[PDB]
């Protein structure tokens, strides 16, 4: 078309200004409150909702904007900034959309996308089982056609807004025979919380992003009627792995906005600290670190930029957005270690900032599909453009 | 000879003599005194049976109880059942409770996720009552049945008064 470009538009310059002013002016201060509690951070929440920087995939005709994945990952990028805890409760919020955005019918998408248009309800993406969380394809959780009905039965584990979400993005086995490959075993629900038979478990106690509520889901006996299914009975698999597509650059820009606090947090010290007659960073191996990690940070904002920019396209980007979950997570635990490092005794103190960045980090290799896993799917991709 | 590795032979069946046995002078170097016999505590016992949330309630436990004494057995549950307000918390068996290991392990409605079976896939013996067939705890269990458990466990405690 024309050449490159690295130039944000004006109107994301502008929602790059607003999720910063958020992510600065009021995450900042308190969200070391919220890590020492894991108090659930309701009024941030409905902050970032009051300001739209939520939802934000909705389309337009659901009472949404339709922004695309690289507005998204801006703005992730800067509330990541400020608390991953926090980013992390209003992103739930696009990996439950994501399956009935991409495929929902009208009544589907305009009820349950619409109805977040209006107050700051929470959804979730019910899918991770004790048994089964990168292997998709190995979770239990049963779905029967009982009439115009489904009756879901199972356990669902480490699931965000877990306790706080007004319906779920529930993913079962409607297949019983054990042969039934993963293309058809499997259908994708919207359910409601509130349905009976739902018993939502105590609030998970992890390391980090701890404001942040995951939580175990049990469904014993859950009645689904038939109009929430996805595309259609055996389509589930389908529709779960759709989602990764606009949301693994995201997670990727939560990453790297981790990544950027790191860096700047461990810059300012080594700005005032002396050691030896001289500031920080005029000790060589210092600044080589500081050098180390502002190329990491300037590569991974790249990398998912990237992956966002082809999605946007129309173009499908699985192996550029695992290239981006996988470059963005590892980088963001080496640049959180450094920082405290840098920052030596202090840094391992908890009235700094930084040893919360390290526990925060390490989920990023962990959860939407491990560090092995977007190595798996990056060799598979790059491998497929050689067998012709 | 191990007891459980043979078969009982009939109690009634065969008919047979019996003649006076030799003798013996008494010793008299060791006297017999005393004796003392016997619900135990969960961790040291032999025999556990726990339950999962598949009972549904606490007051749903008598039939867990009603066994337990049968098998002079210890009483343990799932982290499920216990917060499901079904039992308290000393009871749980598994990762984050009691990590036991005794003779006798029954898992009542237990599905059993890899936290339970981390608590107690020591158990020398593993019992399986569970009506979904696909089931993660069948795998670690020697014996089991895919059967509802209010129909079978009342079924066992009345194949035990007699036996
Ligand atoms: C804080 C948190 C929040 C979460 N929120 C959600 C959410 O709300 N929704 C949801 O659905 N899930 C959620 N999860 C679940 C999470 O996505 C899973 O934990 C993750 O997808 C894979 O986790 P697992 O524990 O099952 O890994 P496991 O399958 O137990 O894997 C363990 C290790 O083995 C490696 N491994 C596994 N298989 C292979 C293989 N084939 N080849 C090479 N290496 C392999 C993995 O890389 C990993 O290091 C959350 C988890 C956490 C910790
Ligand atoms: C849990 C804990 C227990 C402790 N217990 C004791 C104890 O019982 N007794 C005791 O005396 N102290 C103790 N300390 C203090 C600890 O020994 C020091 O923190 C450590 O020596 C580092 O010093 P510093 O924290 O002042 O960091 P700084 O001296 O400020 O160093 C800051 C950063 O810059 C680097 N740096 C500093 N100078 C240079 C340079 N010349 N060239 C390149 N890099 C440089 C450091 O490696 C570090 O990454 C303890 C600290 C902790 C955290
Ligand atoms: C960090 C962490 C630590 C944990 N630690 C533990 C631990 O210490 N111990 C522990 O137990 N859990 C632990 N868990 C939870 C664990 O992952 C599961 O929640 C638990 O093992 C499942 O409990 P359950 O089998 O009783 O309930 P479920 O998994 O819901 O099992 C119910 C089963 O009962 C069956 N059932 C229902 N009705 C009947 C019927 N009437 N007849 C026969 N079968 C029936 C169903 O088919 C089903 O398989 C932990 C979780 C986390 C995140």
């Amino acid at each position: 078309g024309l050449g490159f470009s690295f130039e944000f538009t004006e109107q994301q310059k502008e929602f790059q200004a607003t999720a910063r002013k958020f992510a600065r002016e009021e995450i900042i201060p308190v969200a070391a409150e919220y890590d020492k509690t894991g108090e659930y951070p309701v009024p941030l929440i409905r902050r970032a909702w009051e300001l739209g920087l939520m939802n934000t995939h909705i389309p337009e005709n659901c009472g949404g904007l339709g922004l695309g994945t690289f507005d998204a990952c801006l703005i992730s990028e800067e509330l990541a900034y400020g608390c991953t805890g926090v980013q992390t409760a209003i992103e739930g919020n696009s990996l439950g959309q994501m399956p009935i955005i991409i495929a929902g019918n009208d009544q589907q998408k305009k009820k349950y996308l619409g109805r977040m248009t209006e107050e700051p309800l929470m959804c979730a993406y019910c899918v991770t089982e004790p048994g089964a969380g990168s292997d998709v394809a190995g979770i239990k959780t049963k779905a029967e056609k009982k009439g115009d009905e489904y009756i879901i039965n199972g356990q669902k584990m480490w699931i965000t807004n877990g306790g706080k979400a007004n319906w779920y993005f529930l993913l079962a086995r409607s297949d019983p025979d054990p042969k039934a490959p993963a293309n058809k075993a499997f259908t994708g629900f919207i359910v409601e919380a509130d349905t009976p038979g739902i018993q939502i478990g105590r609030k998970e106690l992890n390391m980090g992003q701890r404001c942040s509520d995951t939580r175990g889901i049990v469904f014993e006996d859950v009645k689904v009627p038939k109009e929430n299914v996805l595309i259609g009975d055996g389509a589930g698999f389908k529709v779960a792995m759709g989602a990764f597509d606009k949301t693994r650059p995201v997670v990727a820009a939560g990453a790297v906005g981790l990544a950027q606090r790191a860096l700047d947090e461990a810059t300012k010290y080594a700005l005032e600290r002396k050691t030896f007659g001289k500031l920080l960073v005029e000790h060589q191996a210092i600044s080589f670190m500081l050098a180390e990690m502002a190329m990491k940070v300037e590569l991974a904002r790249m990398s998912y930029q990237r992956a966002a920019w082809e999605v946007d396209s129309g173009r499908r980007n699985t192996y550029y957005a695992s290239i981006a979950k996988a470059f963005a997570g590892d980088i963001a635990n080496q640049l959180a270690t450094d920082a405290v490092q840098i920052l030596g005794g202090n840094g391992f103190n908890t009235e700094y900032p930084v040893e919360k960045l390290m526990r925060d980090a390490k989920i990023y290799q962990i959860y939407e599909g491990t560090s092995q896993i977007q190595r798996l799917i990056v060799a598979r991709e790059h491998i497929d453009k050689y067998k012709n | 000879v191990r007891g459980t590795s043979f078969d009982a032979a009939a109690t009634s069946g065969g008919s047979a003599s019996s003649e006076k046995a030799s003798s013996t002078s008494p010793v008299e170097i060791s006297e017999w005194l005393d004796q003392k016999l016997t619900r135990p505590e969960l961790t040291g016992a032999k025999v556990v049976v726990s339950g999962g949330r598949g009972l549904k309630s606490g007051e749903n436990f008598k039939l867990l109880y009603d066994l337990a004494d049968q098998l002079h057995a210890a009483v343990g549950a799932s982290r499920a059942a216990v917060d499901a307000g079904f039992v308290p918390n000393d009871m749980q068996v598994g990762q984050t409770g009691k990590i036991v290991a005794p003779e006798l392990y029954i898992a009542v409605g237990i599905s059993g996720a890899i936290q339970h079976l981390a608590g107690m896939k020591d158990s020398k013996t593993i019992v399986a009552i569970n009506k979904d067939p696909e089931a993660p705890i069948f795998q670690v269990a020697d014996y089991g049945i895919v059967a509802d458990l209010f129909k079978v466990v009342p079924e066992m405690t009345e194949i035990l008064k007699k036996k």
